[PDB]
């Protein structure tokens, strides 16, 4: 795995596109599940932003942390609730902090 | 009062104290703190041993020479039982000011006689000073008065003194571990160790002046004849104690253009290569019980410069530390023929002669003479730089009160000519003042410092550049019309760039004022506009050092922002145009706490910014007010969405009279203006969340109505026809004449997308707009011309951003479109319907100085190929459209950006209005000069050129 001109790993791209097979195979082979680009987005951040539930599940099973903060301070709960709440439920089943605040002091249930 | 005991070594001071470093004890009587006296040198007790008679009485005068405010001194001779009567009579013959004499309980009664909430503190504190329990009134605010009270009383500071401080006389590398690192000496006090010694004349930035001996080492001079050595002997009755430590301190920064440095208690010998050296040792002459500080220098050019520097240092020490000697008598030695005995003259002679001529005529041999510069090359300034001696054949000077410069406000300065060019001549009616001023001027070469052209000898003058435009004071008072904003900023920038230069050279420049600012031009883009001067001939000073200079510059910047006029707000008081980031700098420099004032480098750095120049206003709206959109009429209409019901806000850009009114039952998201010259009216249309287009007359608020309601939320408005873009992907086209009609139907309803794809932006170049992920174009018939699907931009960028909503589109030759919650602005070719460019705001923000988001919130454009991009954080990226390069990154004003657009003020000045958020939440309005990128580039070029010139003058000298 390697980063592009924007610091984006193949796992980032797979999370963006929602490819279940590519995310699963990269996690199986040992891809960095908590790597971040210049945007601060982790695989789980992109999955929550786009709206892929199963990508979120397979990332959490592979060790993705639910308290990652991007360059804007938004946790995966923020990006999940911002775009609508099955992904919110899955992330909340994991040990996610619903009281986390971004740079503007907004909790992820305020975005919803 | 304090009783202090001083005298010669072994005179019996402590013996008297029992009979009645510097250790301190308490003696009640009129309770007195008594010190037993070296370093750093009420009622005085002078103690001497009578066994040496007048031999002990002599050399006591330094005790009178050394910080007393004419305090009394009591002289007592001790050990009378072992002294002779003739010695006592000699003591009588010998005798700041002595009040009474004694020769040994008479001493204690004499001391008592001569010694004859109210600051109730330092009792618990002696056995961070605020509340040790608030004593007195707020602990006197820890003002310098309390510090002086505690230092003078000898209660707080002398804990370490005479026990740890000043013990290095018998005890900084390999120094602290034996002096101030024994048991408990935290690293917090490294900066104080070997520094408090410097203030107390104990250590020098070379060294303890006690390891030196009084035995002069062997001194050999490369020159020996009279005709080749200049010898100067200042004779002082006493060498006022403490003299040699300071002299050894200062005689280090001496340069002929220090390979060898020998020194002892009384004397230094500095040696460069041959024909460059200086012996400043102290000589003793037979039958002359005075101190003879002798200087022996070679007669060459470097000898002249080195002698001049040494003499300047000595008289500087005289003027600064021992004013009492200014008695000290100066002499110079000469010889008409080699081998003759050195003869001496006082310096008033050879001064009269340097004024008259350049030759010392022998009274008996009229044909035998010596040039003055060979005898004392300081009366004729033979130390001047080679381009500084006046050429009297190239100077056209009239000394009359008709060409007087500034009408004499600059001192005795007249207009003249030098090498053709018009010039200024200051006529020195002492030689000391001229030499001091020349020494200062010859080491100051910077663009904002007045440049020295010539220094004459026979006139004894100074000649310097003619500021053609007078001083800054006359600019402020007389011709106010030419004081443009750019000129004001350049003047202030030029003064700061040079106040910081003086501070770099450790020069104070005590009094800075508009009168000391000289102007050569009023053309704003010039390289040099203002310099600073001191004519040596008051409301422009600190309440009381560099902090005093910063306060003076703050006052100067106040008097520049204001044309002319605790200290009130300049805009309210004088009605001048607002200038943010300079008002703040004035307030910063004018802080009453010296440690809170910025340093001159920081002041110049603050002034060196185009955000400081082209930021016309910065208006903060009432707290907890959230506004999402504005429209400019100057005056601004705002849409308040801080609650579930939208409101309409009105902000007057001249008075700042914010007002608001509840107008709709749903949040207002878009605003626009419909102008009808045909009726000479105008409407303001508000598009709300419920889908209601609600129309207000701006002339009278009572005339209000509502158009045909759309099926979903109204997202955008534009204005001749009114185009309304709703959240269900519909565009409604109204004729502007139909806006005035209540419930009027749109001229046409066109479907672009669906419910999930809202139409959000409409702009002119053929009409262009954006809905969902598609860009659409229209002709004059309001029909679809082209739809470009932007989801192919997902093949670039990332699907998190590309597959989003379009929030704004601008176009001159290319489509600059921005998405919702995306830091990437995409550039589409409107002629080929294909993506051709990307602009990454995160990429720009990373190159410039955790408090940034970079998601694009708004865009704006200028005709001068400029693109303004607002990011989610409080950042505005100004870019040049020629190559999409980064012109500037405006930041550090607020925390978020909402929307910006161009506008025209009532004075026909084009500005940029930026609405953002201070994210608890306070919406902010910012006004920028429309030509900000050009000012950025021009000021960058100006700074570069000025720095280049400064380096050139520094190199050439
Ligand atoms: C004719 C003339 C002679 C001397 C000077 C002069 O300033 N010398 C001078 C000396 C020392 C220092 C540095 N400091 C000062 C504060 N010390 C406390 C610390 C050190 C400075 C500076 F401050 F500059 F560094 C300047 C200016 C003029 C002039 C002129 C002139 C020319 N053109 C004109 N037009 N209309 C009027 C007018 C007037």
């Amino acid at each position: 795995n390697a980063t592009d001109e924007a610091g984006v790993t193949p796992l980032h791209l797979a999370a963006d596109s929602g490819h279940l097979e590519i995310v699963e195979v990269l996690l199986k082979t040992g891809a960095d599940v908590n790597a971040w680009d210049h945007y601060g987005f982790t695989p789980l951040h992109l999955a929550a932003h786009v709206g892929h539930l199963e990508i979120v599940e397979v990332l959490l099973k592979a060790g993705a942390d639910v308290n990652a903060q991007d360059h804007a301070g938004w946790t995966p709960l923020h990006l999940a609730a911002l775009y609508g709440l099955e992904i919110v439920e899955v992330l909340l089943k994991h040990g996610a902090d619903v009281n986390a605040q971004d740079m503007w002091g907004e909790t992820p249930f305020d975005l919803a | 009062m304090k009783l202090m005991i001083v005298g010669n070594t072994g005179s019996g001071k402590t013996t008297l104290l029992q009979q009645l470093g510097i250790d301190v004890k308490d003696w009640p009587i009129l309770v007195l703190n008594v010190w037993d006296f070296e370093e750093f040198y009420a009622l005085y007790l002078a103690v001497y041993d009578l066994s040496k008679g007048q031999a002990e009485v002599d050399a006591m005068k330094p005790w009178l020479f050394n910080r007393a405010s004419s305090s009394p001194v009591i002289l007592v001779g001790t050990h009378l039982d072992v002294s002779d009567e003739k010695q006592r009579k000699a003591c009588m013959s010998k005798i700041p000011a002595i009040r009474d004499y004694h020769f040994v309980a008479k001493l204690r009664k004499t001391i008592i006689n001569e010694s004859l909430l109210e600051k109730i503190i330092l009792s618990e504190r002696k056995n961070r000073k605020r509340l040790l329990e608030n004593q007195l009134q707020l602990d006197e605010n820890e003002l310098p008065h309390a510090v002086h009270f505690l230092n003078e009383s000898g209660v707080l500071l002398p804990k370490w003194l005479c026990k740890i401080m000043a013990q290095i006389l018998t005890v900084r590398r390999d120094v602290e571990k034996f002096l101030s690192k024994k048991r408990k000496f935290p690293k917090n006090y490294m900066s104080q160790y070997f520094k408090l010694l410097e203030k107390f004349q104990i250590a020098l930035p070379i060294l303890v002046p006690s390891s030196l001996s009084d035995h002069r080492p062997v001194i050999e001079l490369p020159h020996c004849e009279n005709s080749e050595i200049i010898i100067r002997l200042y004779e002082m009755p006493y060498f006022p104690m403490g003299f040699w430590s300071r002299l050894i301190n200062r005689l280090l920064e001496i340069s002929p253009y220090r390979p060898n440095r020998m020194y002892w208690r009384q004397g230094i010998y500095l040696n460069w290569s041959p024909e460059a050296y200086c012996l400043v040792g102290s000589e003793v002459l037979d039958n002359h019980p005075e101190s003879f500080l002798k200087i022996t220098v070679p007669s060459c050019r470097k000898g002249c410069i080195l002698l001049g520097q040494v003499v300047d240092h000595i008289d500087s020490l005289m003027e600064e530390w021992f004013p009492g000697l200014l008695l000290l008598k100066k002499w110079a030695l000469y010889s008409f023929n080699d081998g003759e005995e050195h003869q001496k003259i006082l310096l008033d002679d050879l001064m009269k002669k340097a004024e008259e001529g350049d030759l010392l005529v022998n009274p008996d041999q009229p044909r035998l003479t010596i040039p003055i510069s060979q005898i004392a090359p300081d009366l004729i300034l033979a130390d001047l730089p080679r381009n500084i001696m006046l050429n009297n054949d190239e100077l056209e000077f009239e000394q009359a009160p008709e060409f007087l410069l500034g009408d004499g406000s600059f001192g005795s300065v007249y207009r003249a000519a030098y090498e053709g060019e018009e010039v200024a001549v200051k006529i020195f009616n002492s030689l000391r003042l001229l030499r001091q001023e020349l020494v200062v001027l010859c080491h100051l070469h910077h663009p904002s410092l007045i440049s020295l052209l010539a220094a004459g000898i026979r006139p004894r003058m100074l000649v310097m550049e003619l500021a053609s435009k007078g001083s800054l004071d006359r600019l402020l008072q007389q011709d106010k019309a030419s004081l443009t904003r750019t000129l004001q900023h350049r003047i202030a920038l030029h003064v700061a760039d040079g106040l910081r230069y003086l501070h770099s050279a450790m020069i104070i420049y005590r009094d800075l004022k508009p009168h000391n600012v000289l102007l050569f031009t009023l053309y704003p883009n010039a390289a040099i506009i203002a310099k600073i001067a001191d004519y040596s001939i008051p409301g422009f000073r600190a309440p009381e050092n560099q902090q005093a200079d910063v306060y003076s510059f703050g006052l100067l910047l106040y008097d520049i922002l204001t044309t002319g006029g605790k200290l009130p707000d300049p805009v309210k008081e004088y009605g001048c145009a607002p200038w943010p980031m300079v008002e703040k700098l004035i307030k910063q420099c004018l802080k009453e706490n010296p440690q809170e004032r910025p340093t001159s480098a920081q002041v110049f750095d603050i002034l060196n910014s185009a955000e400081l120049v082209c930021l016309t206003r910065r208006i903060l709206l009432p707290k907890n007010v959230i506004v999402e959109c504005m429209v400019a009429t100057a005056s601004i209409w705002l849409g308040c969405g801080h609650t579930d019901r939208g409101q309409l806000s009105f902000l007057d850009l001249n008075t700042e009279g914010y007002t608001s009114e509840e107008v709709a039952d749903s949040r207002i998201l878009c605003l626009a203006l419909v102008h009808l010259p045909v009726e000479k009216e105008s409407w303001i249309v508000s598009g709300t969340q419920s889908g209601t287009l609600l129309v207000i007359n701006t002339e009278d608020g009572k005339k209000r109505h509502t158009l045909e309601k759309m099926t979903d939320s109204v997202t955008c408005l534009y204005c001749n026809f009114l185009l309304v873009g709703t959240a269900d992907g519909k565009l409604a086209i109204f004729e502007d004449k139909t806006v005035k009609l209540k419930g009027a139907a749109p001229l046409k309803i066109l479907n672009i997308g669906n419910v999930s794809t809202p139409l959000m932006c409409l702009s002119e170049s053929v009409m262009w707009g954006g809905c969902g992920t598609k860009i659409f174009s229209f002709s004059n018939d309001f029909t679809i011309q082209k739809l470009i699907e932007t989801r192919t931009s997902q093949l670039f960028s990332y699907a998190a951003f590309s597959d989003s909503n379009i929030i704004t589109v601008v176009v001159d030759t290319a489509l600059y479109i921005a998405k919702q919650n995306s830091p990437v602005v995409e550039v589409w070719d409107k002629k080929t319907e294909k993506l051709c460019g990307l602009i990454d705001c995160v990429h720009f923000l990373r190159e410039v100085m955790m408090s940034y988001s970079g998601r694009v919130k708004t865009l704006c454009l200028q005709k001068n190929t400029a693109l303004w991009i607002g990011t989610g954080g409080g950042h505005i990226l100004l870019l040049d459209l020629s190559t999409r390069r980064l012109i500037r990154v405006i930041y550090n004003f607020c925390n978020s950006v909402r929307v910006m657009m161009t506008a025209q003020l009532g004075s026909l000045k084009n500005v940029m209005l930026v609405l953002g958020y201070n994210r608890e939440i306070q919406s902010c309005l910012t006004v920028w000069d429309i030509n900000l990128p050009h000012e950025v580039q021009n000021l960058e070029k100006h700074i570069e050129v000025r720095k280049e010139l400064a380096e050139k003058m520094r190199r050439t000298s």
